[PDB]
C-alpha cells in the first residue's frame, strides 16, 4: 500500500523467467483486441516471446526446476507446524505441469506457424511499418466480428498454457520460499551475499521515490539506490527497507 | 523452528 | 452495408504523414496512464515518433505543404458560388498553423531531451528489457501521484501541438479535395494514372473476402484484389469498389 516492489534476477536463468512471465502477462492485459493499438500490443509481445524462445530450449530448464521444487517441498514433511495437506497438493501440481509441459508440442510453435503473426513480426522491426497500407490483412482482421478475434486470440494464448502453468508455479514457489528480512542502507549503498539465490526482492518506500540499481558479483552483489528524479530527488543517509534472497 | 517455515507452507 | 477504408500513400512524403498521424493519435488513445501496459504503449509510440523525426525532414515538408494548400485555396478567392467566409478562415488557419510551427523549436526537441523518455527509449531494442528489473525508473513513475503523471503526459503531448495541428489540417484538406467514385475491377485487378495525388482512398466491402494489394510507382498505381482465403477462395470477375485520388 505504501511500498514499491522491485525484483532482480541473480542469474541469466531467472532473468529469462521474469521476462517470459512478463511478456505472457501482457498478452491478456488489454483484451479483447478491438483497435489497431491493441493488436500491435499483442503481436509485439508475442514476437518478443518468439525471440527469446529461439535462443534456447526453455522447456528443459523449466522441467529441471519443477523437480527441484518437488524436492524442496518434500523436505518440509514432518516439520511440526507444517500444513502437509497443502504440500502434497503442490507436489502434484508440479508433476501435473511437468507432464503437461512434456506432452505438449514445441514451445510457441503454434504461434510461429500462424500466418498472420508471421506477417506482423516482419514489420515490427520497422518504426512506422505496422500501418494499414503496410498490413492490409491485419486491417481486415480488425474489422471482422469481435467474436472471431476473441476466438483466435484465446487460441493463441492457450497454446502457451503448458509453459504458463509450469512458469507461474515455479516463480510463485520461489517468491514465497524466503521471507523479507529488514535492512538499512546508509549513504545509498548496500552489500551482502546472495548464496544459492536466484531472485532478489526489495520493498522500498513509496515516498522515497528511490529505486535499487543492483549490480552482480559471483554470489554477492551491490545495490545503488538512485532517485527517479535525478534533477530534484534526494538520497538520504538512512534507508530502511526489506530485502529477500529467493 | 516454526517461523523458519515459509508462510504459505504454514497453517494447521 | 459494411465497408473497410484502405489508404495508400503515393509517395514517401504522405507515407510519413500517415505514420505520424497514427502515432500522434495513439498517444491520447489510452490515457490516462496507470500501469506498465499503458506506459509502455505511450513511451513506445513516443519513440517510434522520434525515430521518424530524425530519419526525415517533416518540419520542412510540412511547412511547404501548408504553403501549397494556401495557394490552392487562394485560387478560389473571388470565385462566385464559393463561400469566401469559409475560405478566408481556412487560409488564416493555415497561415497561423504554419506560423506557430515555424516559431516553435525543432520538432520532438522537448521529448528527445526528456529524462524519462531517453531511458525508456533505450530499452526497447531488447525483447524483455522493459521489465521492472531492467527499467526501475519506469516502475516508480507508475506510482507517482496521478496529477503528476497527468501533468508530465500533458506537457509531453503539448510539445507536439505545433506539429499535430498543422498535420491535421494538411491531411484534412487533402482528404477533402477529391470525393469517392464508384469503380470496377476485372479479375481482381485495377490500374490508372494518379497524377498529382498524394493519397489513395479505397473503400471495400467486408463481405468481399478480398484485400487490396496497392502498389505505387511514379505517376501511376495498381490495385490487386486478393482473397483472404489464401488462394483457396476465388476472385470475382468484376468487383465494385470506391476510389478517391486525393
Amino acid at each position: 500500500q505504501t511500498q514499491v516492489l522491485f525484483e532482480h534476477p541473480l542469474n541469466e536463468k531467472m532473468r529469462t523467467w521474469l521476462r517470459i512471465e512478463f511478456l505472457i502477462q501482457q498478452l491478456t492485459v488489454n483484451l479483447p483486441i478491438v483497435d489497431h493499438a491493441g493488436a500491435l500490443h499483442f503481436f509485439r509481445n508475442v514476437s518478443e516471446l518468439l525471440d527469446v524462445f529461439e535462443r534456447g530450449e526453455v522447456r528443459t530448464e523449466l522441467l529441471k526446476e519443477l523437480d527441484r521444487q518437488q524436492r524442496k517441498l518434500q523436505t518440509w514433511i514432518g516439520v511440526p507446524g507444517v500444513d502437509q495437506s497443502r504440500i502434497e497438493a503442490l507436489i502434484q501440481q508440479l508433476k501435473a505441469a511437468g507432464s503437461v509441459l512434456i506432452s505438449a508440442p514445441r514451445i510457441g510453435q503454434f504461434l510461429r506457424e500462424d500466418r498472420l503473426i508471421a506477417l506482423v513480426r516482419q514489420r515490427l522491426s520497422i518504426p512506422g511499418g505496422c500501418c494499414s497500407f503496410d498490413l492490409p490483412t491485419l486491417h481486415i482482421w480488425l474489422h471482422l466480428p469481435q467474436a472471431q478475434r476473441d476466438s483466435q486470440v484465446e487460441t493463441w494464448i492457450a497454446s502457451l498454457n503448458p509453459l504458463t502453468q509450469a512458469l507461474t508455479m515455479v516463480l510463485d514457489l520461489i517468491r514465497q520460499s524466503a521471507p523479507f528480512r529488514k535492512q538499512t542502507s546508509l549513504n545509498g549503498f548496500y552489500q551482502d551475499n546472495g548464496g544459492d539465490a536466484d531472485l532478489l526482492r526489495l520493498n522500498l518506500s513509496l515516498d522515497s521515490q528511490l529505486y535499487p540499481q543492483i549490480s552482480g558479483h559471483k554470489s554477492r552483489f551491490a545495490i545503488r539506490f538512485m532517485p527517479l528524479d535525478s534533477e530534484n530527488g534526494q538520497v538520504p543517509e538512512r534507508l530502511d527497507f526489506e530485502l529477500a534472497c529467493c | 523452528d516454526y517461523l523458519d517455515i515459509p508462510a504459505f507452507l504454514r497453517k494447521q
